């Protein structure tokens, strides 16, 4: 292009850069607090899941009501998150429905709504927003829980996925069991439990949802957090090799308008 | 020469069946692009100037006879075999007017004896089980299989 | 040579049409929630 | 000059929002820019009578394509024509002489294109 | 070029000129002749110009860019020596719109190499700043008179440097 | 009552299929004849021209 074609491209990416450098030095910050914030909840989600794996529990064969809740986020610029949830999302939707069941969808976060509004966009049970400008806490898992138990979709099973947090640089997509009392109590296994009727099992069934949502939640939070920070630090790294390239190209072209210029101020005088 | 019948085309999408939409489907295309091709045609053919082009060539004997070749003869036009389609309408003046319009109407004309026969019937306030039994043979209690007090089930 | 501030939407490029339609879509939006809150707000202050 | 102002309106408001592709608002309106935007385009050496070009812009613009598919509006658009050009003749002559989009006029526009949309 | 620059000074004119005891002055330098019609016409319609009685408020010089580079490069000249004089002479508050500025420099930059000077800068005369400024240099405020003065500069292809 | 009279009323006008079919060929035969008398004449013109032209 002309010179002030190539100035304005590269003022433009230049400030794109900068931008790009503060996003990761924020989302650092914030990622270090969020993994501090995991640890504890990393133990306790674990714990509130300790009984399902302690008592093992074999869901029905005979029942179609099902439940996919997909935690994600609003935030974008997070690289494959939002991606890989929704994607493992409707490979298990199409699973399902093709063994032949009642599917819905829970999407806590936009970004998984969007990515499954085109398909899928009838299963929507309720979609959660908001989600992302603060850290998550128990509150937002206990408005999940409840709002998923008051709207009447009694389901006979269900599945969670969220981006495990395995290190700063890398994350993993689980798929969590979920399951109601209609199982736990018809579990041979449960037979040993003491003092089990079905109601206390159901406030217990209530609260281990609600567990686990929040685990989930603190686990991609953290993961998310992690995976901004490292696409911000590509963004950056390929601005600074535009800019790189431009800022020579601005040079070349510079000196070649600074040369053109002499040389039209030479012709005309020497044709005098 | 031409002056075609008017169609209406949310009326003509009103009348065929799923099986059919297939074909429905397809004359409206050919349709569609017979009438493109027709606008495009012209009305007449464009008239010729024989004199000026007799008078630019030697051979003026040639060319007067290719005139008068082209006055003497005409073309030829197609007829209707193609159409033989004439014996569909008949067929269907069986359908909508004779068989599927008769079979409507006496349809019609139980399903009106049956409106009435239900709507003249005494307040329920006098009735009796045996009214409900007339007129609602479904309230009968089968004693074919159920002799027994209280005939309908006990599980209900 | 240097940068200043508003230049992504000085180029014009494809960051400064992506930034003017993400501004457009959410004034687009309130503007649609502010006038239905002015409607109400006519009707409730009608009497 | 009476139709093309709205449809101006609309492909400036659309310009705004289009670097993107929610709300029902938004999204007719990107509807409509799309639809006006698949409308203007032409064919060479086919120049078309101001009239009918008033024809195919008030049918775009009177969001009666806002129903069709964008890539099949090309289809309409010649199809259309094609159709006004023999039927309807009396109201192209109308618009022509007396240069405007009176009352009956429109009344009749209507007419004609809700029978077509359905009838395609 | 198709910004606002004839639209605005037209609406200057329509404002101030109008409503403004003292005289005015028009100079159309190197711009439509298609405008300097309308504007006469428009101020015929207005008023400002009066073809029957002497109750003109305006004066109009124009030299279009129809015209060649010695016609563009004076005739800003001509409509300010009108100024001056109604600055004057009439002891007065005066207007002056110019329409562009721009016309006049770039009038004296196509005759410059023929009249034998080498170029300067992106090809314009070695004498641009000396030129303009014995002209910008009489349209001001004395303390005789008062020449409000409004001009609109072309800026070539949006570069203000 | 009120499905079947509409249903009769409706299959009463099935004649429009017909009436396609009629001036659709119709049509087709409009246009083999206007193919035909547009052949003759391009022909012909074409061997005036070409006497012509020579
Ligand atoms: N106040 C205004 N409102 C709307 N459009 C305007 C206005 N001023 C200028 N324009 C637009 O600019 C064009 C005229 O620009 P103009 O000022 O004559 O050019 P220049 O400033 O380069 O001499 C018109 O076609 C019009 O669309
Ligand atoms: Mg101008």
């Amino acid at each position: 292009a002309t010179l002030k074609d190539i100035t304005r491209r590269l003022k433009s990416i230049k400030n794109i850069q900068k931008i790009t450098k503060s996003m990761k030095m924020v989302a650092a910050a914030k990622y270090a607090r969020a993994e501090r914030e995991l640890k504890p909840a990393r133990v306790y989600g674990v714990g509130s899941l300790a009984l399902y794996e302690k008592a093992d529990i074999k869901t029905p064969e005979d029942k179609k009501k099902h439940l996919i809740i997909g935690v994600s986020s609003d935030r974008g610029l997070c690289g494959a998150i939002h991606s890989s949830v929704a994607k493992q999302m409707k490979s298990e939707a199409a699973n399902l429905a093709a063994a032949g069941k009642e599917v819905k969808i829970i999407g806590v976060g936009d970004k998984i709504r969007s990515i499954l509004h085109r398909t899928h966009s009838d299963q929507f049970l309720v979609t959660f927003k908001e989600v992302g400008r603060r850290p998550p806490t128990f509150g937002d898992a206990s408005v999940i829980a409840l709002e998923l138990l008051n709207s009447g979709y009694e389901f006979d099973e269900g599945s969670i996925i969220f981006n495990r947090f395995r290190s700063v640089i890398s994350y993993k997509t689980e798929e969590k069991p979920i399951f109601s009392l209609d199982t736990i109590s018809s579990a041979e296994s449960m037979s040993i439990y003491d003092d089990i009727d079905a109601d206390v099992l159901r406030n217990y069934q209530e609260y281990s949802l609600a567990n686990i949502i929040y685990y989930s939640l603190k686990e991609s939070t953290t993961s998310e957090q992690s995976a901004r920070m490292t696409a911000m630090d590509n963004a950056s790294k390929n601005a600074s090799e535009m800019i790189d390239k431009l800022t020579l190209t601005f040079n070349r072209t510079r000196q070649a308008v600074i040369t053109k210029e002499l040389i039209e101020i030479i012709s005309g005088a020497a044709a005098l | 020469k031409l002056a075609l019948k008017t169609i209406d085309w949310v009326a003509f999408g009103e009348i065929i069946p799923r099986n059919q939409k297939a074909v429905a489907n397809s004359l409206k295309s050919w349709n569609e692009t017979l009438t493109s091709r027709l606008a495009t045609l012209p009305e007449k053919p464009p008239a010729i100037d024989w004199a000026y082009y007799k008078a630019n060539v030697a051979k003026a004997g040639l060319v007067d006879d290719f005139e008068k070749k082209f006055n003497a003869l005409k073309v030829p036009i197609p007829e209707d075999k193609y159409t033989a389609q004439v014996d569909a309408e008949e067929k269907e003046d069986v359908k909508s007017c004779a068989e599927f319009l008769t079979q409507s109407k006496t349809r019609i004309q139980e399903y009106e004896k049956e409106l009435e026969k239900m709507r003249n019937i005494i307040p329920f306030d006098q009735m009796t089980i045996e009214d409900l039994n007339e007129v609602f043979p479904e309230t009968k209690l089968d004693k074919k299989k159920y002799p027994y007090w209280p005939h309908r089930p006990i599980e209900t | 040579v240097r940068s200043s501030a508003g230049a992504v939407r000085d180029a014009g490029g494809a960051f400064g049409k992506r930034e003017q339609a993400e501004e457009e879509r959410y004034f687009r939006a309130r503007a649609k929630e502010q006038l239905a809150a002015l409607k109400k707000h006519h009707e409730n202050e009608i009497s | 000059k009476q139709v093309a102002g709205t449809m101006k309106l609309e492909l400036a408001q659309y310009r705004e929002v289009a670097a993107f592709a929610l709300d029902a608002a938004t999204q007719q309106l990107l509807s409509r820019g799309v639809r006006l935007t698949e409308l203007l385009k032409q064919g060479q050496y086919s120049p078309m009578a101001i009239e009918e070009q008033v024809a195919v812009i008030y049918a775009g613009v009177r969001g009666y394509l806002d129903k069709l598919e964008p890539s099949k509006i090309t289809k309409f658009e010649n199809a259309f024509l094609s159709h006004v050009i023999s039927q309807h003749q009396a109201l192209l002559g109308k618009i022509r002489t007396d240069g405007k989009i009176s009352e009956e006029s429109d009344a009749k526009l209507k007419e004609i294109v809700t029978n077509f949309l359905a009838g395609f | 070029a198709g910004v606002g620059k004839t639209v605005l000074i037209m609406e200057l004119i329509n404002n101030v000129a109008k409503a403004h005891g003292g005289y005015s002055v028009f100079a159309g330098v190197g711009e439509r002749t298609r405008e300097g019609n309308d504007l006469y016409h428009e101020m015929i319609e207005s008023g400002v110009i009066n073809l029957k009685d002497a109750t003109s408020k305006v004066a109009l010089v124009y030299g279009q860019m129809n015209e060649p580079p010695g016609a563009r490069a004076r005739v800003a000249l001509t409509g300010l020596t009108v100024a001056e004089y109604f600055r004057d002479q009439e002891g007065q508050d005066v207007l002056l719109f110019i329409d562009n500025i721009f016309r006049f420099t770039q009038a004296g930059s196509e005759v410059s190499a023929l009249l034998g000077r080498i170029p300067s800068a992106v090809g314009y005369q070695p004498t641009l700043a000396t030129d303009m400024g014995t002209m910008q240099e009489r349209i001001t405020t004395t303390k005789k008179g008062s020449i409000t003065s409004v001009q609109a500069i072309y800026v070539p292809a949006d570069d203000l440097t | 009552i009120d499905m079947e009279k509409s249903q009769q009323a409706l299959v009463q006008k099935r004649h429009y299929l017909f009436d396609v079919q009629r001036n659709n060929i119709a049509m087709a035969l409009e246009v083999t004849y206007r193919e035909r008398l547009h052949r003759v004449y391009r022909e012909v013109k074409n061997r005036l021209d070409y006497h012509i032209s020579v």
